[PDB]
This record gives structure tokens, C-alpha cells and sequence, in this order.
């Protein structure tokens, strides 16, 4: 009760004094990983049927 | 380097002659889930069944040669959305209910029965339904201050079903009470039940000895409604 | 944020009329079961009413039919108990609550001691 | 019809040799002869098609699935034998037409062919009863389910109806082989050799039967327990194909009318019995409607 | 009193969401509305493993994504070799009731939980050959819905009773306790680093916690319903989590708040199981309407759909080199596909 919502108010206070970047940034940062791994990435770009293990 | 393609070879080999083994044991077991409120005697139940911290229990008995696995939940929060859709590959569900709630946890049993009946992943069990306390609902109707009207308005209306079979010795007011709460259970079962699963009510007691043949015969008919839908024979 | 305000609730005189009014902010109220649940002092928490996504389907408790009437807004996602001839056994604390999944049958738990997707209460002393 | 042509002229022969020795209608033939073969392609194309629908969706394999493979295998075996007669039939009087041929038809006549071909015959339609039979045990034995059991009773199940067949088949031929060989063991000089091969497939008819009325009463305990004339009446209709009982109405002109009704409709058992068990099943519709969903969303 | 401290929460999450309003400059997908689509993706169930014999709830890769464990609801743990299909192990478990399986990095150990509120530890590489319970961890008043190996020693659980733990393995203890979720916890990721984990919870709320402090670092919210599934994106910035709201949805740990909803009309079945591929592009999702759905993570279009299982899709795991995914589902079948 009191105590629960005394530590739940703690929580949001510890919660809510940080640090956010702009979510441009961040949705820069995500397409930024994706472009630079899409090469490697076998089920996005199959891979020929000479390495693939369960050809 | 084919020797070891050879050796994960009869690896699999012992591996699945095992699997057949436990195959064989499994399918020839009853998987039952008990379920029930604190005030409902389900685990006299329990130990009736046995004598004749950890999150689940389980009970073995054989009726007629054939193997019966009864679990009890227990150590769990009273949310139950979540872990009821492991049972929903078993035999049966038995249902214990308190039938002297009232004076009343008994519209709370109601509304229980009502969301195992209409949840989506138990559609296709059928639900075995112990009224428990037979005994105690006796002795409370026949005092004169039980006073079932109140909790269910509809009860005052309300008269013995003929098809009804009294106990020899029971008080006809007895018989009506007693019978007027499988039918608050059974007008939620008749509903939306559409053929693909049933409800087999019981008035039971306390200690009643035959309460492994009543799980015993109720699953031969939940198994033989089964094999004929199988064969579209019904 | 799924969020329930629940308001209406105040002191009546015995035999008194009353409404509960319960608005839902963050989900899609019209694809919800929604319920009314009590505290009663000194006891339990217990299912009052429930009504469906339409309203096509109601359902109360024993104790109030013919007494209390649930209705449904879903143009301004509102949920309303009309309370009609107070009993002093019908003081409580009541709790607007909804189904846990949307546009399903069953509602597990919406009683239970902690659930989620219910509001904090409106005290009713008759 | 020309059999009895042939008889009259070995009994000619039979008659002649003993002087020189011892003394010092058609259009209803043709009629019933079309609707059985009609019944057998019908139940050929459809028992080919419901043994490559069941082999190939692999979702419904099971051990009734099996029982149900091996019984449209019988069937189709049942149907080939009855093509290979009233072809072979057909290809003596077409090669041997005149008078002179005849000869030759007597050489077939005493040919082991004709008699491995009556022979395979035989045991075509043992086994097609007595899959029947295991067909009726195994349903029989799912509805009492005492001592359940995974794969060891499967194999006894292939053993019968494959195997318990040859144990009755072979021993009549073999037996005829010492005693008669005359007449493509077509005819019957002793009653006894005939019994050796009859009372096995009465004893699949009327188990069959028996477990037909077994499994009739609990689909009634059962409507009992929960219109329903109608039910009963689908259900015993849709249970007499699958177990052969229409055979005990005839097991134990109108002798013509009754082999008419007999060879019709046993004909057209394979064909029924493929719609009501392989088409109209539900789980296989089930199997149809999200294969023909995938297909689309491919 | 208690209602000042309502307010006073109130307030907090009042200015939290207007923080975050304020960061919200732009959507992700108004920014990715010029990238190239992926088309669509086409996969093929290329090995079909049977041998359960009842519902998987659980599989998990090995890190040589060629081994594989699956739980099964028959007392059953099997490790499968993918290449082959040959089974490895076969474990039986005390408890039938399993919901979740592990496997070590390392690859000696696994570990599964369930109904029991019990986590077995087996270890795979025992002298004699056999697989016997090396350890079993007890302390959860719930059951086991989760459970992760951060190595061998040490392992972060998942229970019913709305909290994760993690223990040390060898003294079978448990280290720390995270506590704040008020659901149940149904499922947790482990970040690549090991040093954060997110965990999803029946609030329909995630959190993103410290290992080794043991406290709530941050908390996400904007699901309607319980979150069944969650996993992070592969450079450890962000996660999706899936929901019976019947959406899947995309956060970002700096961004502080909801990137990108990935739902359809159509679809109103909730979120079984969730995973991202390789490069984190493909974002593939397991439902109740018994298929997966592989969504463009960047633009929430549905790139393609798994379909084979005849059951709800329980399970979803994507190898460590991105050759393969393997699906489980209550038909008691895995299914790999390439």
C-alpha cells in the first residue's frame, strides 16, 4: 500500500532522470545496423545451394 | 569419416526404440486436472483416491487396470490465464464445487466453470463436475435458514426436473436445492458446448469411495464419443 | 498506458439511485468484454455485472437483478453502472475491469487479487 | 451358356472313349455383365485416388489411416482379379472362335495358369473379407479399449487379412491339386473342398455382423445419453459399407434378381466405401480446404 | 497518505510521457519510407524433426547452430542434430509439465522448468556418456516460464510469481532477485553484451534491467494485452516484443518509447513467439492462427509467412549464423526452414 506506492513513486522518479536521445537518432542507428549486415545475412538474401547445410 | 555417420545412426536407433517404449507407456495413461476453490474439498478427494513450494501435484491410481494421472495445482497465483493452456490436451477436467456455499461462493464457482467452459484452448475438454459437500448442503436446507432465493432469485420459481432420481430417505426441499444447483451448472454447459465436449455433474461427498469409478466411467464415454467422431458415427 | 477511472460513487441514502461511470484510456475498448467487480468491507472481491463488445450480452450477479444496469459507450469509450434502490449490503468499493484478451469469450482472473486491467475503485456506502 | 457347352463335350468325349475301351437370356447376361464391370472401374478410380490421397497428406497417417490403405489395397486387388477373369473370358472365345481352336482352350484348361489365376482369385476375395473383418476388430477394440496398445497389435492386424487367408487359400488348392485338378478347380465333385473355403469367409461375415450390432447399440446408448432417428440411420448406413454386412442378408427367376442385386452392389461397396471414408471425411475436407490455402498464399 | 502518492505517481508518468512526446520528433517509419522493401520471402520447411509426442513449448539453438533442444508437454527433452535430423539426446524430465529449455553457450548444459516452479540443470558431457540432473534451482513461488544461460555458472529465470531471478549455478542460490513486474513474467532476452536483460510481463509492461545491479533500469509500456515474447534487436538497442493484443511492437532503449507497431486487421490472434534474423531486418513472429509472419522490421509490411503447422506455433528460433529458423507448435513437430 503506502510503502508499495512510496517505492513505485521511487521508481518513476529513478526512471524518469535520464538521458534520451532523439528518436531520429535511433532510427538512423537501426537502419544504419541493418544496411550493414544485410550482406550476411542468409534468410534476408538466400545463400546458393552449394554452402547451405540442409540443401 | 562415415564411421560416425554410423555411430549417430544407432544412436538414433536406441534412441527412438526408446521413444517407442515411452510412446507405449504414454498413450495408454489418463492425464485428469483437478481444479477447485480452498473451500471445496478437493484434496480429501486427493486423499481418498490415494489411500483406496513445488508448483504442481500429482496423483497415480488404476480403476480397472487402467492408469489414471490426477494433478493438483498448487504454489501458484490465483491468475490462471496462463498456465491452464497446459492442460489442454487432457483426458478430462474434474471440477469440485462446495454445493452448501451459500451462507455465497457459489456464483464465484459459477463464473469459474463459466471461463474453463468458454476458454478457447479448452474448448474440446470435457469438464467432470463433483458437487462435494452433499452432506453439509443436508443439514442446511433442512435447518430453514438457508435461504437459497436470495443468491439466485430464480430459485423460488424454480421445480424438481422429472427426470431427477432422489436418494431413498431425502427430503423432497433437499432434492430441489440440490438439483437446481446442477442446473445453474448445466444451463452454461448446454450453452455453447456445440457437441465437441460434455459435462458430467455428480453429487459426491466427502468421503465417497466410488468417486475413482465415476472418473473411471465418465472417461470411457469421453473416449468412446471420441473414436465414433472419428468415424463420424456420431 | 491501458488506464480505468472509475467516478460516480459518493454517499446514498437506502433505496437511492446512483451511476458509475468508468472511462478506458489506452486500448480498443470496443473490442473488449467488460466487467464490474466489488470490495465489499470485511470481505472478498466478487463479480458484479459484465457486458460484451456490442452490449448484445449481459450478465449480473444474483443479488442484483432487476436492480443494477450495465450499459456500454464505445463512441466515448465508457463503461456505466446504473445503481437503482441501494441495499446497505451493495456498500463497497467497486472496480471497473476488463478482459484480458480482446474480442474473446472466456475472461480468467478479472477477480483475482492483483489483476492488471482494472481501476482503482469507486467507494458506494449505502 | 458355353461352359456348359464344354462339359457336354468332354462328357461326349468321356463317353466316346468308354465305347472304343470298354464296350468290346444373352442381353441380360451382357446387361449384368456391363453394371459389374461399371462397379469395379468406378471403385478401381476411386479406390486408386482415395489410396493416394491418404498416402500423400501425411497429417491423417495413423493406424486407422493404415487399416483403411490395406482395405482399399483388398478391394483393388478384388477389382483386378474380376478384370483379369472377364478379360481372359473374353480373349479364349476371341483367339479360340471356331471349332478346331477348342483344342488349345482344352490345353489352358489343364494349364497351371488357369488354376495359379483361380487360385489368386480366390485368395483376392478371402482377403478383401477378411480385411473387412479387421476393419470391424479393429473399431470393436477401439470402443472397448482395454489393454491399449501402439504397434504390436498393428502388425497382427497387417498378419490377418494378408496372412490368415493363405492359411485356408492354399491348402484348398493344393489339396484340390491331389484330388481333382479338372475344370480350372472350377468344379466341385466334393462339397467338403468347397467348405474348406467357404465357412472361413462365414466366419468373417458374421463377426463382422456381430461387432456391426456391437457398435450399433453404443452409438444408441450414446444418443440416449445426450432427430435422432436420423442420426441412427446415418450412422448404420454409413457403417454398413466400411464392414460388409449386406453380405449376411445373402451369406447363410428370383435367384437371377438376387445375384443381380449381389454383384451390383458388392461391386459398388469399393466405390462407397471410398466417398464415405476418404472424400466425405471431414478431416480429410479439412486437409483439402488449408492445403488449397497454402497453395494460395505460395 | 495514499492519494498523494497517487498523484504523485500521476504526475511522474505525466512528465515521463512528455518527455517523450518531446523526443518524438519524427517516426521510424516516416524515415524509412525511403529504403528499399525486401520483397518477399519465400522459405521452405527443409527438415520436418518428429519423435515428441506431444506440445513443444520450448526449442533453443545451440551456439553452433547445429544442435538444437527441444521441451515437450510429454516429460520430454530432445537434443536434435539439424543437419541430419539425428537425435542426440533424450532426456526425460521428473515433471511433464515444461514450458521453457535452455542450452549453454558452451553447449555442455541445459537446463528447463515448468509447472514444477523448478529449474534442472542437466549436464550433457558427463564422464560415463549419460545425461544426468546436475543441478536443480529452487526458490520460485511460480512456475518457470523463461530461462536463459548467461554461461555456465550462472543462469536468469522467469517465474509466475512476477519476478526474475539469477543464480549461481554451482551453489544452486539465487544471487539477485528483480523485482516490479505486478503480471506474470512470460518471457526474457538477454542482451548480446549479458550485462542488460528486457523481461515482458502480464501488465502488458517490459523492463530493461542491470544483471549485475539488480534494479529496474527503465520501463516500457504501450501494449494492451500480456506480453508473450520478446527479443532484442541484434546490436542490443533496441527489442520487440509480441503481445494477444495481436500486434508485435519495436522499443528503443535510448529512444525511450515505442518505434514501431507491426499489426495487421486481418490478424486477431495474439503473438506466441518472436525473433530477428541476422542482420535484425527480418522480424519473424509466431501466432495462434497456427502460422509465422516475417514482417520488414523497418516498415512493418509483412515480407512473408511460414505455414506447414497444423497447431498454434509455440516456439521460434533463428540460428546464431542466420542459416536457418526453426518453428515449434503444439502439433508436436519442429520444422526448419531455410
Amino acid at each position: 500500500s503506502i510503502a508499495q506506492a512510496r517505492k513505485l513513486v521511487e521508481q518513476l522518479k529513478m526512471e524518469a532522470n535520464i538521458d534520451r536521445i532523439k528518436v531520429s537518432k535511433a532510427a538512423a542507428d537501426l537502419m544504419a545496423y541493418c544496411e550493414a549486415h544485410a550482406k550476411e545475412d542468409p534468410l534476408l538474401t538466400p545463400v546458393p545451394a552449394s554452402e547451405n547445410p540442409f540443401r | 569419416q562415415r564411421n560416425e555417420e554410423k555411430a549417430q545412426r544407432e544412436a538414433n536407433k536406441k534412441i527412438e526404440k526408446q521413444l517407442q517404449k515411452d510412446k507405449q507407456v504414454y498413450r495408454a495413461t489418463h492425464r485428469l486436472l483437478l481444479l477447485g476453490a480452498g473451500e471445496s474439498g478437493k484434496n480429501t478427494i486427493v486423499k481418498q483416491m490415494r489411500i483406496l513450494t513445488s508448483g504442481i501435484f500429482e496423483t497415480k491410481f488404476q480403476v480397472d487396470k487402467v492408469n489414471f494421472h490426477m494433478f493438483d495445482v498448487g504454489a501458484q497465483r490465483d491468475e490462471r490465464r496462463k498456465w491452464i493452456q497446459c492442460f489442454n490436451d487432457v483426458t478430462a477436467i474434474i471440477f469440485v464445487v462446495a454445493s452448501s456455499s451459500y451462507n455465497n461462493r457459489l456464483q464465484a464457482a459459477l463464473k469459474l466453470f463459466d471461463s474453463i467452459w468458454n476458454n478457447k484452448w479448452l474448448r474440446d475438454t470435457s469438464v467432470i463436475l463433483f458437487l462435494n459437500k452433499q452432506d453439509l448442503l443436508a443439514e442446511k436446507v433442512l435447518a430453514g435458514k438457508s435461504k437459497i432465493e436470495d443468491y439466485f432469485p430464480e430459485f423460488a420459481r424454480y421445480t424438481t426436473p422429472e427426470d431427477a432420481t432422489p436418494e431413498p430417505g431425502e427430503d423432497p426441499r433437499v432434492t430441489r436445492a440440490k438439483y437446481f444447483i446442477r442446473d445453474e451448472f448445466l444451463r452454461i454447459s448446454t450453452a455453447s458446448g456445440d457437441g465437441r465436449h460434455y459435462c458430467y455433474p455428480h453429487f459426491t461427498c466427502a468421503v465417497d469411495t466410488e468417486n475413482i469409478r465415476r472418473v473411471f466411467n465418465d472417461c470411457r464415454d469421453i473416449i468412446q464419443r471420441m473414436h465414433l467422431r472419428q468415424y463420424e458415427l456420431l | 498506458q491501458v488506464q480505468l477511472q472509475e467516478s460516480g460513487g459518493g454517499l446514498v441514502q437506502p433505496g437511492g439511485s446512483l451511476r458509475l461511470s468508468c472511462a478506458a484510456s489506452g486500448f480498443t475498448f470496443s473490442n473488449y468484454k467488460m466487467n464490474w467487480v466489488r470490495q465489499a468491507p470485511g470481505k472478498g472481491l466478487e463479480w458484479v455485472s459484465d457486458i460484451s463488445q456490442s452490449g448484445a450480452s449481459i450478465s449480473y450477479t444474483g443479488s442484483v437483478k432487476g436492480r443494477f444496469t450495465i450499459s456500454r459507450d464505445n463512441a466515448k469509450n465508457t463503461l456505466y453502472l446504473q445503481m437503482n434502490s441501494l441495499k446497505p449490503e451493495d456498500t463497497a468499493v467497486y472496480y471497473c475491469a476488463r478482459c484480458p484478451a480482446p474480442f474473446t469469450r472466456d475472461c480468467f482472473d478479472v477477480t483475482s487479487t492483483t489483476y492488471a486491467y482494472r481501476g482503482q475503485g469507486t467507494q458506494v456506502t449505502v | 451358356s458355353l461352359w456348359e457347352t464344354v462339359q457336354k463335350w468332354r462328357e461326349y468325349r468321356r463317353q466316346c472313349q468308354r465305347s472304343l475301351t470298354e464296350d468290346p437370356p444373352e442381353e441380360q447376361l451382357l446387361f449384368l455383365y456391363i453394371i459389374y464391370t461399371v462397379g469395379y472401374a468406378l471403385s478401381f478410380s476411386a479406390l486408386v485416388i482415395a489410396s493416394a490421397i491418404l498416402l500423400g497428406f501425411r497429417h491423417l497417417h495413423c493406424t486407422r489411416n493404415y487399416i483403411h490403405l490395406n482395405l482399399f489395397a483388398s478391394f483393388i486387388l478384388r477389382a483386378l482379379s474380376v478384370f483379369i477373369k472377364d478379360a481372359a473370358l473374353k480373349w479364349m472365345y476371341s483367339t479360340a472362335a471356331q471349332q478346331h481352336q477348342w483344342d488349345g482352350l482344352l490345353s489352358y484348361q489343364d494349364s497351371l495358369s488357369c488354376r495359379l489365376v483361380f487360385l489368386l482369385m480366390q485368395y483376392c476375395v478371402a482377403a478383401n473379407y477378411y480385411w473387412l473383418l479387421v476393419e470391424g476388430v479393429y473399431l470393436y477394440t477401439l470402443l472397448a479399449f482395454s489393454v491399449f496398445s501402439e504397434q504390436w497389435i498393428f502388425r497382427l492386424y497387417v498378419s490377418i487379412g494378408w496372412g490368415v487367408p493363405l492359411l485356408f487359400v492354399v491348402p484348398w488348392g493344393i489339396v484340390k491339386y491331389l484330388y481333382e485338378d479338372e475344370g480350372c478347380w472350377t468344379r466341385n465333385s466334393n462339397m467338403n473342398y468347397w467348405l474348406i473355403i467357404r465357412l472361413p469367409i462365414l466366419f468373417a461375415i458374421g463377426v463382422n455382423f456381430l461387432i456391426f450390432v456391437r457398435v450399433i447399440c453404443i452409438v444408441v446408448s450414446k444418443l440416449k445419453a445426450n432427430d435422432i432417428k436420423c442420426r441412427l440411420a446415418k450412422s448404420t448406413l454409413t457403417l454398413i459399407p466400411l464392414l460388409g454386412t449386406h453380405e449376411v442378408i445373402f451369406a447363410f427367376t428370383l435367384r437371377f434378381i438376387k445375384l443381380f442385386t449381389e454383384l451390383s452392389f458388392t461391386s459398388f461397396q469399393g466405390l462407397m466405401v471410398a466417398i464415405l471414408y476418404c472424400f466425405v471425411n471431414n478431416e480429410v475436407q479439412l486437409e483439402f480446404r488449408k492445403s488449397w490455402e497454402r497453395w494460395r498464399l505460395e | 497518505e495514499l492519494d498523494q502518492l497517487r498523484q504523485e505517481a500521476e504526475q511522474l508518468k505525466n512528465q515521463i510521457r512528455d518527455a517523450r512526446k518531446a523526443c518524438a520528433d519524427a517516426t521510424l517509419s516516416q524515415i524509412t519510407n525511403n529504403i528499399d522493401p525486401v520483397g518477399r520471402i519465400q522459405m521452405r520447411t527443409r527438415r520436418t524433426l518428429r519423435g515428441h509426442l506431444a506440445k513443444i513449448y520450448a526449442m533453443h539453438w545451440g551456439t553452433d547452430s547445429r544442435l538444437l533442444v527441444s521441451a515437450s508437454q510429454d516429460g520430454k527433452l530432445i537434443i536434435w542434430d539439424s543437419y541430419t535430423t539425428n537425435k542426440v539426446h533424450a532426456i526425460p524430465l521428473r515433471s511433464s509439465w515444461v514450458m521453457t529449455c535452455a542450452y549453454a553457450p558452451s553447449g555442455n548444459y541445459v537446463a528447463c522448468g515448468g509447472l514444477d516452479n523448478i529449474c534442472s540443470i542437466y549436464n550433457l558431457k558427463t564422464r560415463e556418456g549419460n545425461v544426468r540432473v546436475s543441478r536443480e534451482l529452487a526458490g520460485h513461488t511460480g512456475y518457470l516460464s523463461c530461462c536463459r544461460f548467461l554461461d555456465d555458472n550462472q543462469i536468469v529465470t522467469s517465474s509466475g510469481d512476477t519476478t526474475c531471478a539469477l543464480w549461481d549455478i554451482e551453489t544452486g542460490q539465487q544471487t539477485t532477485t528483480f523485482t516490479g513486474h505486478t503480471g506474470d513474467v512470460m518471457s526474457l532476452s538477454l542482451a548480446p553484451d549479458t550485462r542488460l536483460f528486457v523481461s515482458g510481463a502480464c501488465d502488458a509492461s517490459a523492463k530493461l534491467w542491470d544483471v549485475r545491479e539488480g534494479m529496474c533500469r527503465q520501463t516500457f509500456t504501450g501494449h494492451e494485452s500480456d506480453i508473450n515474447a520478446i527479443c532484442f534487436f541484434p546490436n542490443g538497442n533496441a527489442f520487440a516484443t509480441g503481445s494477444d493484443d495481436a500486434t508485435c511492437r519495436l522499443f528503443d532503449l535510448r529512444a525511450d518509447q515505442e518505434l514501431m507497431t507491426y499489426s495487421h486487421d486481418n490478424i486477431i490472434c495474439g503473438i506466441t513467439s518472436v525473433s530477428f534474423s541476422k542482420s535484425g531486418r527480418l522480424l519473424l513472429a509466431g501466432y495462434d492462427d497456427f502460422n509465422c509472419n516475417v514482417w520488414d522490421a523497418l516498415k512493418a509490411d509483412r515480407a512473408g509467412v511460414l505455414a506447414g503447422h497444423d497447431n498454434r506455433v509455440s516456439c521460434l528460433g533463428v540460428t546464431d549464423d542466420g542459416m536457418a529458423v526453426a518453428t515449434g507448435s503444439w502439433d508436436s513437430f519442429l520444422k526448419i526452414w531455410n
